[PDB]
């Protein structure tokens, strides 16, 4: 059918653990630390999108013009297709017009 | 003997000095020695806890970048003609065996691409904010302030014991002036401290804020957070980043 | 930036309004922002009336 | 809809529309956790009403086992030798009052 | 009829006044909320534990 | 079907008391407690002490 | 100032308390349903 | 380690000797805190022989001796739950338990 049959896997998950514990600290990091480093920097993730959060075709267009030549091939041309695509979507059919 | 730490800045006078307790951990069963105060702009503003929540969700969604993906009517394998005999049999023609219809093909408008929320929101309000739940904590038994963060001991029990006798609470964060001149002492006994913490200077802020049961805040670091928000009080209109040097920035 | 028991301050306002335009003043504050706002631009009237107030 | 549920008529314990009011309900066990939201407002009943119930009518059995648990509980049984039990999860305590006494004016 | 025409002119007049005066009063007090703090205050209080 | 006093939330001083107020007629507590109680019972407790 | 004194009437503000004001964001209405969409956003 | 307060009886005998430990003038009750070190002091003696000081968030509102001498007179009631609402006396009708 659609449901488990006995109860699932015990949930054991300390919610005050240490990978956990300083999450968010030290990152009031630019006014409370005279204005050397901001936020804007303090984040570890890709470089495609740290921080300048469009829409989803902005997504894809900064992806592009950021780091398009160091993709394999199929990224590229994936890429490529689905910026094809939104510059088709933005502004062709929808709701309002 | 006794220690008057009085605020650098000139808090006005439409409101009284902001006074309550001097502690230190020295004292295994010693506390309450000294008292001294804080301007109202410190930890007696508004309540306003909308403030806090502003804070608690430029923390909570200050970093993240998911990266779950999936696949479109063109990006999972396969799929270029006419699938099967569109009208030989009775069932359904379509434009491929891989458009998101089928039972292998599309996940058609979920989440594409590695997405991002970041949000340099205002920076002079997150202080506001994060002055305000400050002084939530103030408030609530919760801002014990401690003279200097030394530790009179090096056995972790040592501070879980005083805690427990303190009745401070069940989570405990303490915080110092600089992070090198945090004592040897204090940081080692705290490694063990499986549910409290220690943090340098800038470390202060709103998840952290409501992260402990209690904050531990060091007096002259006290001071420092003072200034800081005093020098978050009346800023003028920016006209250059605030990074480089101005007439008197430090 | 009002702070203490606004309801007077509205009050009042009300009261200076009163000779002003008429009818009551049509005003909410904003008491978890601190706040008090009146319907209608009585600004520089109002602005000599807190500075009449001094304070 | 109503043919496809059974029928009892209507009728007493033990035909105690004669002699006197035979309150029928013998055991009622309300509970509430020591840290427990949904509770909450049903502790006030914790707080205030069951006092008040036992003042309004002692002659029944109240029960507060109160479990360090996950939500509030009420267990009524009586005389007839049946039970229906009682959900109070993320109720007033107005409605505390309310789900009481409403039981307790049953059969 | 019980009276002439030009009668009751005018005969139900200032009750009519008081009537219109009456909808003018009560009908346009259309406005901002008026928000109390404390109630923002319980909100926040409704996670309140036992002893 | 398992007797009630093998469930939870039972005190026989209690039931003892709500066996007088329930019937809205008084009694004395010590007298009903041993009214209550048949020899039988009596019989199998005290074989029961024997194990 | 009795603000800050009817808050110490509380227990300590933690993490399950920080409401957003009422009035943050009107209501992400999925444009369905029995009484907001059936067309969602075309019409017939 | 026991946070149960109880006023004593002294209290005001024992407050007037500790103010004038302090400090001499009449209206005892009317001595402002403004002062900081004999506040200090004020509430050191007032907290040693008390053993009961008031919340360091309630000394900002602590400005004079009458209210000092107040909050010092309230009674500070404190126990359990499983304590406290089972010593309240209740009815015989019901008999509750915390067993937490
Ligand atoms: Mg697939």
């Amino acid at each position: 059918i659609g449901i488990r049959l006995t109860l699932p896997p015990p949930k054991v998950v300390d919610r005050w653990n240490e990978k956990r514990a300083m999450f968010g600290v030290y990152d009031n990091i630019g006014i409370l630390g005279n204005f050397e480093k901001h936020p804007k920097e303090l984040i570890r993730g890709p470089i495609w999108l740290r921080g300048w959060k469009g829409n989803e075709l902005q997504r894809c267009i900064r992806k592009r013009k950021m780091v398009g030549s160091r993709m394999f091939a199929d990224d590229l041309h994936n890429l490529n297709k689905r910026i094809r695509y939104l510059y088709k979507h933005f502004n062709r059919h929808g709701k309002f017009r | 003997e006794p220690v008057l730490r009085k605020v650098e800045l000139p808090v006005p006078t439409h409101r009284r000095p902001v006074q309550a307790w001097v502690e230190s951990l020295r004292g295994f069963e010693q506390e309450r020695v000294g008292l001294a105060d804080l301007h109202p702009d410190v930890f007696a503003t508004a309540p306003r806890l909308d403030i806090l929540h502003q804070v608690a969700m430029w923390q909570k969604n200050f970093k993240r970048i998911s990266y779950a993906k999936t696949k479109t009517r063109a990006e999972v394998r396969g799929g270029g003609r006419k699938p099967w005999p569109q009208k030989g049999t009775g069932r359904a023609r379509h434009g491929s065996i891989r458009s998101p219809l089928w039972r292998g093909g599309g996940v058609a408008h979920g989440p594409r691409g590695p997405t991002s929320y970041y949000y340099m929101l205002p920076m002079k309000v997150r202080a506001l904010g994060l002055k305000v739940a400050l002084t939530v904590k103030l408030a609530q038994d919760d801002l014990h302030i401690m003279d200097s963060l030394e530790l009179p001991t090096g056995d972790p029990q040592y501070l879980t014991e005083l805690a427990h006798y303190r009745r401070w609470g069940d989570s405990v964060l303490l915080v110092d002036l600089t992070h090198e001149e945090m004592p040897q002492s204090i940081v080692e006994a705290t490694s063990r401290l499986k549910t409290f913490n220690l943090i340098p200077a800038v470390g202060l802020n709103v998840h952290s804020m409501l992260k402990h049961q209690t904050l531990v805040l060091t007096l002259p670091t006290v001071a420092f957070l003072e200034d800081k928000l005093l020098w978050q009080d009346s800023r003028y209109r920016p006209l250059y980043p605030f990074s480089l040097p101005y007439s008197d920035f430090p | 930036k009002v702070e203490g028991d606004i309801w007077a301050l509205q009050k009042d306002v009300e009261d200076f309004l009163s000779p002003l335009l008429g009818k009551t003043p049509v005003t909410q504050v904003n008491e978890v922002t601190g706040t008090l706002r009146i319907k209608g631009y009585f600004d520089q009237e109002l602005k000599a009336w807190l500075l009449e107030k001094g304070f | 809809t109503a043919r496809g549920t059974p029928s009892r008529f209507l009728a007493s314990v033990l035909h105690n529309g004669l002699g006197r009011y035979v309150q029928q309900l013998q055991r009622l066990s309300f509970s509430v956790s020591r840290d427990g939201a949904s509770s909450r407002g049903a502790r006030e009943f914790v707080e205030r009403e069951v006092i008040d119930f036992a003042r309004r009518n002692p002659g029944v059995v109240i029960y507060v086992n109160s479990r360090p648990c996950c939500v509030p509980r009420v267990v009524a049984e009586y005389l007839n030798g049946a039970v229906r039990e009682e959900s109070i999860h993320c109720k007033s305590v107005e409605e505390i009052s309310t789900l009481v006494q409403k039981l307790a004016d049953q059969s | 009829p019980y009276m002439t025409r030009e009668q009751e002119r005018g005969h139900a007049a200032v009750r009519r006044r008081e009537a219109f005066e009456a909808i003018k009063a009560a009908a346009t007090s259309k406005f901002p909320p008026h928000r109390f703090i404390a109630d923002q205050l319980d909100h926040l209080n409704v996670t309140k534990k036992w002893s | 079907p398992v007797r009630r006093s093998e469930k939870p939330n039972w005190d026989y001083h209690a039931e003892i008391q709500a066996f007088g107020h329930r019937l809205q007629e008084n009694f004395s507590l010590d007298l009903l407690k041993t009214a209550f109680v048949n020899s039988c019972y009596i019989k199998s407790e005290e074989a029961k002490r024997q194990q | 100032a009795r603000a800050l004194d009817l808050l110490r009437g509380l227990p300590r503000v933690s993490l399950a308390n920080l409401k957003p004001n009422p009035g943050s964001k009107k209501p992400e209405r999925r444009p369905r349903g029995r009484r907001r969409g059936r067309k969602c956003g075309r019409g017939h | 380690r026991s946070r149960a307060y109880t006023p004593p009886e002294d209290l005001q005998s024992r407050l007037e000797s500790y103010v004038k430990e302090v400090f001499l003038p009449s209206n005892w009750q009317d001595i402002s805190l403004e002062d900081s070190r004999l506040k200090f002091n004020l509430l050191a003696h007032l907290a040693d022989d008390l053993g009961h000081v008031v919340p360091n968030s309630r000394l900002h509102q602590m400005c004079r001796v009458r209210d000092v001498l107040d909050f010092y007179n309230v009674p500070i009631q404190d126990r359990s739950k499983f304590d406290e609402l089972s010593a309240s006396n209740l009815p015989p009708n019901l008999k509750i338990t915390w067993s937490y």
